[PDB]
């Protein structure tokens, strides 16, 4: 019933289901993200980042008090044999 | 995409192309045979592999041979 | 031969289904079939079940061309109906594909073009070689 | 043959005691002149006398109590491997003989297929004594008991 | 344009398929883009330094982890009473129990109990300090990088060879031979008799005194004056403590056979001989062929020469020196067919033989090993029969090799395939035959009607060797012959002394139950023969496909018309004889660890008369030693064999996943695939994303890779997981 | 010591993946 | 009676196929009600997969997890 | 009228044929020469393709 080569688009799924709204915004506190999260948006910079935010898991293994890396103290077993 | 090819050991009983889904190939004015035609493989960009032609073939042993080649969205047979 | 063309015309009653058109269609490509009914028929469509054929021109969009056929050889048996499908692509553009020649394919023709055509014989065929090609050409 | 003869066995003398007695066990609470008690009792009758036969015949017995057979071709072991084995050879070689006798007499005219899953020939017309004397398929070995259509 | 580079027509594939067979097909070089033969072979010859400096580095670590996190020198101090260490053991995951329980061998920490014979190794050929294996660390390490260094070097222009240097096989026969095998044969020889030795009786021979310690108390001289019996006059005492100079003689080359007593192990002097005198064989034989001095021979023409007048191998052996030296896949095939062969030989006389010093007494050990290259000698051969096909489909001339040896064998193919499946057949109908009558009178209560075959033949070899077991008089066992008095003292007193040894693995004692695994054993190697050959053979095409040589050697089929042509391919032939390789291995391995598991318990006993019939494998070798390994892990308690108990598991989730990729096949993936996709693009929240690959099922030869990688996995590592279990636990 | 190198066995890992993903879909 | 019940039921979904194949003319017979589930038979599917998914890991998933937490 | 006769036994010699050392009947002979394939031939066995017939090159032996 309605096929337009004029338009492909209509023809197919091109269209943005209801779901788009392109509508106006949201309050004035964007003036204070946008200034802070400046920083985390170049890409690539952020990969990095992140990375060798990975510095962070080194750091806290080399300190860690409470995982089971002590016996923590036991006679071992000899045992079948010895 | 996929390779077919056809021989002259064929003798026109175009079973090839009525068992082809895609339309690959087609019958062909020829001297050879009693039939005096020939299957044909213009079409190979539609072709999906399936072997349905070589099903239909009556000479022994195959007139018409698909090579599976690299492989397309149209020879993978996707809808999406 | 010259290529009829299809510019506008109605789609079969139907309602719907989620084995439609998806995504491809908008980026690479989507096959339409059109065929004229002499009776408001009903016929199975692929990917699906139920449609009315309508009578007219009738027009159908799919997808891969090989559901075309299938309704197409299905639309040629049954009920006794021509039937032609295009490869309609994301810019217009006008690929007419089948029957093409206007003569079906399993119908010979006088102006075709072998295209592939190995006048050597199965089995006589070569081994490689580490060269183009594979022997079977 | 570090084994020792079925004879001077304890091992497969003290095993026959060990089965009767077992046996001995399950009469008990049937009360003879039942019928499960002949049945056991007749079943220790065949344990006493397949025990008593293996010694007599030889059978040479490992450490584990059970005969062990020879079949390296000892003249005082035949019975145990060649004899039997003599026997088998025989009978099927017989039926090797008789079944392709069988397709051969079927091939020329009539529906060959036909024979093959029906024969309403039984032994055709008379097949199956005739692999009494397979063994002279090797005079058949000389003329033409092989086909010359693929290589010799 | 994207990977795989090296395949345009693979990396213009739209799906998930290209990523998949971008990996599977980087090292077919041949089927790449624009491959030329030159390309071809300094790829693998640079290939080839990338393998040997993992190798380097892998061994390189193995010295590091032993002397950083291994006791060692606890070891050497009293090798019977003490575990050695692999590595330390690191895991966030572990739980208090775990870190207690895997604490052994007088560790700080958990550790991994080593299973790889190392320590005996590296003590027997003189290795005492941690400070020692740092250095050879370092040195490997060393080696790893010269190795890299060497494969970069070559791959620049001004050091890459011709392709004729490579097909040059006259002089690379007569170095690997005289140089590669005979050189380093003699070198090792020397390291016995300077520091394996010496190191041995007492003393510490190394690089700051190696120089000024004589290996003799008489000089070089009697090595080039001629008399060499001087080198064996004073050797080792039996009652010799190793590592201590007591007891300890001067000889640095005998023959005295058998074990030195208190190691169980083959006596130094007796190895340091050996490897100097098969040295020379090697070296001799390095000057066979011609290259450039005027001298030697031609192989082409002994190829040639070598036609029987009057038929019947025709055309000899003409061409065939052409058709090898120009297919690497020949010689591929060739050579793991080679190394296969000597792999189980290293198998089967490392655990009769044992070389290293204490090595014999550590049983988890023993029976790693023995399964381990069993496994890896099965595989080799499995590939030896695969490089066979693709030779035949992309190397093979048929008129070059015109009527000569390699092409009678597809002109008579159908006569080798079936006599393979009547010996398959034959060996299968009795053996399982056999078995299961022996079942059915246990069954009934009567095992005294079984078919007990005594394997006679076999104990004639065994009498024939010198075991006095058995009344047969045979040679090196009997009244009179030239054989055994051949011995003249030497080899046959200590060697027959350890033949009759009731402890050691040398000529076990063998019976009915010995008989009918050897015919299991049989059977799997005909039939696995069967299919390897069959593949081979109608690689180039049969009659329900003749131009199967079009195709290459993996493909998925050919169709359903002709009746169906399902698994077609020579790829496949091998695929479904993997299956058949790791059955035979599996009775291969469960025949060798049984009958050591019931030797070591003194108990054969309960082996020579559970191996008669197939109820007692899976109760008595199956159920019974599966109880302490289920048990590593209890909803009471852990053991330090949890690990195993989990692997044990673990090998039986990858087995039985294998069992999907090989049962269901693509067509019902890809129709649910198509649902999917359907799905994600009608789902909101997650339109936003979309994939760059479409997704697509796995082709129908990868599902029966994918399914044969996850059978073969599971099977490895279920039976690891219960070999060194059940014997580490009991020990 | 042994207890920083396991994890960087885990870091790269990430950082393996993160690059091949990116090569694969270049 | 666990094998027979769970037998004869795999047999209702042959016979169903069966049906589909060789019994089902919408021309002739219509239903509407097999029609539909035709339609949307894409999503059934999709949904059926997802369930799988989500009560496999939340059934196997958890005895790997004691299985793994008892071996620590 | 050229090779073979109408009831001739004949060898195939296609090496790609079912029958490839076999024998069979032959039905007739076509005489155009442009005809690459005549000397259609009856066999007592099918392929794996249930046809029992095929065209055949002039080479072949007879028997
Ligand atoms: C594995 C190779 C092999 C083969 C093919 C044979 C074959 C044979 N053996 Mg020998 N045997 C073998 C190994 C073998 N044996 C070994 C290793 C031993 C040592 C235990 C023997 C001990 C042995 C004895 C004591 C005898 C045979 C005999 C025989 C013959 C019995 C058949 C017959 O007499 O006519 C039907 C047959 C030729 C018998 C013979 O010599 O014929 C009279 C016989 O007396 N064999
Ligand atoms: C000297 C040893 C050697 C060498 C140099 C080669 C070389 C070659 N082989 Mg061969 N092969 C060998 C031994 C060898 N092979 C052996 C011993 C066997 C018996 C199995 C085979 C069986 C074999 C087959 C069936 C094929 C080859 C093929 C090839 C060619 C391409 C391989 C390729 O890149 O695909 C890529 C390889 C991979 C992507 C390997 C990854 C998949 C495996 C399963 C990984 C290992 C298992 C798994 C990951 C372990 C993880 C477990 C975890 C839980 C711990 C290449 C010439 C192929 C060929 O010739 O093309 C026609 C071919 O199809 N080989
Ligand atoms: C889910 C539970 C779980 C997890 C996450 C782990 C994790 C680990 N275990 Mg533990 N373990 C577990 C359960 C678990 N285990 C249980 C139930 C037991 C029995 C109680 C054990 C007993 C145990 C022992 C005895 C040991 C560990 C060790 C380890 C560590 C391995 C060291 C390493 O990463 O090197 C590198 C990682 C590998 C080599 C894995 C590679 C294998 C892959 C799959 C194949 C190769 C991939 C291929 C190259 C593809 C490339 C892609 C890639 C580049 C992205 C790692 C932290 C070891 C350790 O502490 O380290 C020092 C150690 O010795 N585990
Ligand atoms: C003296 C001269 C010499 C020497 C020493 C070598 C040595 C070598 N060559 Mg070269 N080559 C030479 C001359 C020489 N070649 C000449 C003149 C040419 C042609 C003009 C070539 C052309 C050539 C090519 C094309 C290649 C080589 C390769 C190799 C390497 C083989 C792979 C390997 O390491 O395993 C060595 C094996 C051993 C040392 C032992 C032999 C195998 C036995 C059966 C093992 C069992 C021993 C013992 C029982 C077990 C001990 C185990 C225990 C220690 C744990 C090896 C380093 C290959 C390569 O690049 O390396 C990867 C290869 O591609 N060579
Ligand atoms: C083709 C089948 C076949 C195969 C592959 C094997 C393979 C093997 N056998 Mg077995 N063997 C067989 C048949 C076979 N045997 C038969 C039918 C018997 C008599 C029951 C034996 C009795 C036997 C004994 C006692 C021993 C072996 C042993 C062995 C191993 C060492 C090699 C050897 O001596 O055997 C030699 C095989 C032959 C000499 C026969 C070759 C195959 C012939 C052609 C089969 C047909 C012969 C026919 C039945 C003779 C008629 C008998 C009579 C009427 C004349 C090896 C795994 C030894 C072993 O290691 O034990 C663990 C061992 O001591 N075999
Ligand atoms: C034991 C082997 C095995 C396993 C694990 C599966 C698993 C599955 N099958 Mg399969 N199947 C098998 C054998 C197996 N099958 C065999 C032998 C056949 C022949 C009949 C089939 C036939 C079959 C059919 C016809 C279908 C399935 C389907 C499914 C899926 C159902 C959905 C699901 O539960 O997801 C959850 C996954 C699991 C429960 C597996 C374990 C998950 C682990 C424990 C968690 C992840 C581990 C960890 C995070 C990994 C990270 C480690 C890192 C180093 C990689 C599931 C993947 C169906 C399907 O497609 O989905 C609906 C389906 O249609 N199977
Ligand atoms: C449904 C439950 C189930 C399933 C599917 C399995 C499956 C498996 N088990 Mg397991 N097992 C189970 C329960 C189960 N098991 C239970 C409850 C226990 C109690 C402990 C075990 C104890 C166990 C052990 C100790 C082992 C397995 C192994 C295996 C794997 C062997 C793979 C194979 O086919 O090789 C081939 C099959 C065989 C070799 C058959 C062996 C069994 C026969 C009776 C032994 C006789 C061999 C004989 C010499 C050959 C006969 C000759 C012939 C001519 C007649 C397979 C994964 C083994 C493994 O890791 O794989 C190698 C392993 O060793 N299982
Ligand atoms: C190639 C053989 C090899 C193998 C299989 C291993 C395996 C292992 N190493 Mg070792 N390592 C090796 C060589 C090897 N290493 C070499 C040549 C060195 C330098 C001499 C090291 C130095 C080293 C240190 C300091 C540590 C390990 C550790 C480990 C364990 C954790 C994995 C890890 O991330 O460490 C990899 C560490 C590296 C420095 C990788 C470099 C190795 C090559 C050059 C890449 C794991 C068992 C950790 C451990 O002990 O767990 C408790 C740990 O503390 N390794
Ligand atoms: C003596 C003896 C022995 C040995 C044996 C042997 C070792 C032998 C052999 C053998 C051989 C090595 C043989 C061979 C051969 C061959 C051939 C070549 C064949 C053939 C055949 C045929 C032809 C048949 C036919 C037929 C008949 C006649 C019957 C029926 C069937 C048919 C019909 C199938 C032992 C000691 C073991 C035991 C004791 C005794
Ligand atoms: C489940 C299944 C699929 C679906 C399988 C798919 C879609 C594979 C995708 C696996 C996902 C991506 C997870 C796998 C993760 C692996 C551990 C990969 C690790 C990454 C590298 C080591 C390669 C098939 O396509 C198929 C085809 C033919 C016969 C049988 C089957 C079959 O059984
Ligand atoms: S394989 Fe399928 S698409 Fe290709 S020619 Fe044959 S029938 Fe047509
Ligand atoms: S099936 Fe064979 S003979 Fe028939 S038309 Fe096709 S190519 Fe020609």
């Amino acid at each position: 019933y309605f096929d337009l080569e004029d338009i492909g688009n209509t023809t197919g799924q091109w269209d943005l289901y209801g779901s788009d709204a392109p509508s106006p915004y949201s309050p004035l506190q964007s003036k204070f993200f946008e200034t802070f999260a400046a920083p985390f948006t170049k890409r690539g910079l952020l990969l990095k980042f992140l990375i060798l935010g990975g510095g962070s898991t080194l750091a806290y293994f080399s300190t860690t008090a409470s995982g089971d890396i002590l016996p923590i103290v036991k006679g071992p077993q000899l045992p079948p044999k010895l | 995409s996929h390779s077919v090819k056809i021989y002259d050991t064929c003798i026109g009983c175009t079973q090839c192309v009525r068992a082809c889904p895609t339309d690959v190939l087609e019958m062909i004015p020829w001297g050879g045979c009693k039939a005096k035609q020939i299957a044909s493989a213009p079409r190979t960009e539609d072709c999906v592999g399936c072997k349905r032609c070589e099903s239909a073939c009556p000479t022994d042993f195959l007139s018409v041979r698909v090579y599976l080649w690299h492989e397309t969205t149209r020879s993978m047979g996707l809808a999406y | 031969t010259p290529p009829e063309l299809d510019p506008n015309t109605p789609s079969p009653i139907f309602g719907g289904s989620t084995g439609g058109l998806l995504r491809k269609a908008q980026v690479e490509e989507f096959y339409v079939i059109t065929w004229e009914s002499p009776k408001e028929q009903i016929f199975e469509m692929p990917t699906g079940g139920a449609a009315i054929m309508r009578e007219g021109p009738n027009l159908l969009k799919l997808a891969r061309k090989e559901q075309c056929l299938a309704l197409g050889t299905r639309l040629r048996s049954k009920y006794k109906i021509k039937y032609q499908f295009y490869r309609v692509f994301p810019s217009g553009e006008v690929q007419y594909l089948h029957p093409k020649d206007g003569v079906y394919p399993e119908k010979v023709n006088p102006g075709r073009q072998g295209v592939g055509v190995n006048f050597r014989s199965i089995g006589k065929n070569v081994s490689p070689i580490e060269v183009k090609f594979t022997g079977k050409q | 043959s570090g084994l020792t003869p079925c004879k001077e066995s304890k091992q497969f003398a003290k095993r026959e005691k060990q089965s009767i007695k077992k046996l001995e066990s399950s009469l008990k609470i049937y009360a003879a002149d039942s019928a499960p008690a002949l049945a056991i009792n007749a079943t220790i009758e065949k344990t006493k006398r397949r025990f008593d036969n293996y010694a007599k015949q030889g059978l040479l017995c490992g450490a584990d109590g059970l005969p062990h057979l020879i079949v390296s071709g000892d003249q005082r072991h035949w019975g145990e491997f060649i004899t039997p084995g003599i026997l088998f050879l025989y009978i099927a070689g017989w039926i090797g003989w008789v079944g392709r006798s069988y397709l051969i007499a079927i091939r020329d005219e009539k529906k060959p297929t036909q024979k093959e899953i029906i024969i309403d020939v039984p032994l055709a017309s008379r097949l199956v004594f005739r692999g009494f004397s397979w063994p002279i398929a090797a005079y058949r070995e000389l003329l033409n008991g092989e086909l010359v259509a693929k290589d010799v | 344009l994207r990977i795989p580079r090296f395949s345009q027509g693979l990396a213009q594939d739209p799906t998930t398929r290209r990523i998949w067979f971008g990996i599977a097909t980087a090292h077919d070089f041949e089927s790449h883009d624009d491959i030329t033969e030159g390309r071809l072979y300094q790829n693998i010859f640079a290939s080839h330094f990338g393998q040997l400096a993992i190798i380097f580095l892998w061994t390189s670590g193995n010295l590091f982890h032993v002397a950083w996190q291994g006791n060692f020198e606890a070891w050497v101090q009293d090798p019977f009473h003490v575990r050695p260490i692999a590595h330390a053991i690191w895991d966030p995951h572990f739980g208090q129990p775990a870190v207690e329980a895997f604490t052994r061998g007088g560790a700080l920490g958990p550790v991994n109990n080593a299973y790889s014979g190392v320590y005996q190794w590296w003590y027997t050929i003189g290795l005492r300090t941690n400070e020692d294996l740092y250095t050879g660390a370092i040195f490997l390490l060393f080696l790893s990088f010269i190795s890299l260094l060497a494969g970069w070097l070559h791959l620049q222009p001004k050091w890459k060879p011709s392709v004729s240097w490579f097909k040059n096989a006259e002089s690379r026969l007569n170095h690997h031979l005289s140089g590669l095998f005979g050189v380093s044969s003699l070198a090792w020889a020397g390291h016995l008799v300077h520091v394996a030795i010496p190191g041995s009786r007492g003393e510490y021979v190394r690089w700051n005194n190696f120089l000024d310690v004589l290996p003799y108390p008489q000089g070089l001289g009697p090595l080039l004056t001629g008399q060499w019996n001087l080198y064996a006059q004073n050797p080792s005492s039996s009652n010799h403590l190793f590592g201590t100079t007591q007891g300890a003689g001067t000889a640095i080359l005998t023959i005295l056979g058998g074990f030195h007593p208190q190691t169980q192990s083959l006596w130094l002097t007796d190895m340091a001989h050996h490897h100097l005198a098969i040295a020379f064989l090697f070296l001799i034989g390095g000057l066979m062929y011609r290259t450039n001095f005027g001298i030697g021979h031609s192989i082409k023409y002994i190829l040639e020469a070598h036609i029987p007048p009057g038929g019947r191998l025709g055309r000899g052996h003409k061409g065939l020196y052409d058709t090898i030296n120009n297919s690497i896949h020949f010689q591929l095939g060739l050579a793991l067919a080679s190394l296969g062969v000597i792999t189980s030989l290293v198998a089967q006389h490392m655990y009769s033989l044992p070389a290293y010093a204490f090595i014999a007494q550590d049983f988890t050990t023993q029976a790693a090993l023995y399964t381990h290259h069993q496994y890896i000698a099965g595989f080799i051969m499995t590939g030896a029969f695969a490089h066979g096909p693709i030779f035949f489909i992309r190397d093979y001339n048929p008129e070059q090799n015109a009527d000569n040896v390699l092409a009678r064998m597809l002109e008579h193919k159908e006569a080798i395939i079936s006599h393979l499946s009547w010996a398959s057949l034959f060996l299968g109908f009795h053996t399982l035959g056999l078995y299961v009558h022996n079942d059915v009178m246990l069954a009934f209560g009567t095992p005294e009607k079984q078919i007990l075959i005594e394997p006679i033949f076999a104990q004639w070899i065994q009498s024939a060797h010198g075991k006095t077991s058995y009344g047969f008089d045979v040679l090196l066992s009997s009244t009179n012959s030239p054989a055994l008095n051949a011995g003249r003292s030497i080899w046959l007193p200590g060697w027959l002394n350890a033949i009759n040894e009731n402890s050691n693995s040398l000529f076990l004692t063998i019976g009915p139950g010995d008989f009918l695994v050897h015919h299991a054993i049989a059977l799997g190697l005909h039939t696995t023969t069967l299919i390897l050959v069959k593949g081979a053979l109608d690689a180039r095409g049969s009659k329900l496909m003749p131009d199967k040589k079009d195709f290459g050697y993996s493909f998925p089929c050919d169709g359903p018309g002709r009746g169906g042509t399902c698994d077609i391919s020579a790829w496949d032939d091998f695929y479904l004889a993997v299956f058949w390789m790791l059955n035979t291995i599996g009775w291969v391995t469960f025949y060798w660890h049984w009958k050591h598991i019931t030797l070591w318990q003194g108990n054969v006993s309960q082996f020579n008369e559970s191996s008669t019939y197939l109820m007692g494998w899976l109760r008595d070798y199956l159920w019974l030693n599966s109880s302490q390994l289920i048990n590593g892990y209890t909803p009471l308690v852990c053991n330090s064999l949890s690990v195993w108990a989990w692997m044990f598991l673990f090998g039986h989730l990858v087995w039985a996943t294998g069992f999907m990729f090989l049962i269901s096949w693509r067509g019902y993936w890809q129709e649910l695939i198509e649902t999917l996709a359907w799905a994600h693009e009608r789902t909101p929240l997650a339109n936003l994303i979309r994939w760059r690959d479409k997704p697509v099922a796995l082709s129908i030869v990868q599902a029966r890779l994918v399914g044969l990688v996850h059978f073969s996995v599971g099977y490895i590592f279920t039976y690891a997981a219960f070999l060194i279990a059940s014997t580490s636990g009991k020990f | 010591p042994s207890l920083f190198v396991p994890l960087v066995g885990l870091l790269f890992p990430a950082v393996a993946m993160a690059s091949l993903f990116l090569h694969v879909e270049k | 009676h666990m094998w027979i019940g769970g037998f004869l039921i795999v047999g209702a979904a042959a016979h169903a196929a069966i049906f589909m194949v060789r019994d089902y003319d919408p021309t002739t017979r219509y239903n509407d009600l097999l029609d539909r589930v035709l339609r949307h038979r894409d999503a059934i599917i999709s949904h059926l997969n997802w369930v799988c998914i989500f009560l496999g890991f939340h059934s196997f998933g958890l005895y790997i997890h004691n299985d793994t937490m008892s071996a620590l | 009228p050229i090779g073979p006769k109408r009831g001739a036994k004949v060898k195939i010699l296609r090496q790609e044929s079912y029958w490839y050392k076999g024998t069979g009947s032959v039905v007739t002979v076509d005489q155009d020469p442009n005809t690459r394939y005549p000397v259609v031939v009856r066999f007592n066995k099918v392929n794996y393709a249930n046809v029992s017939t095929n065209n055949y090159a002039l080479d072949e032996v007879e028997e």
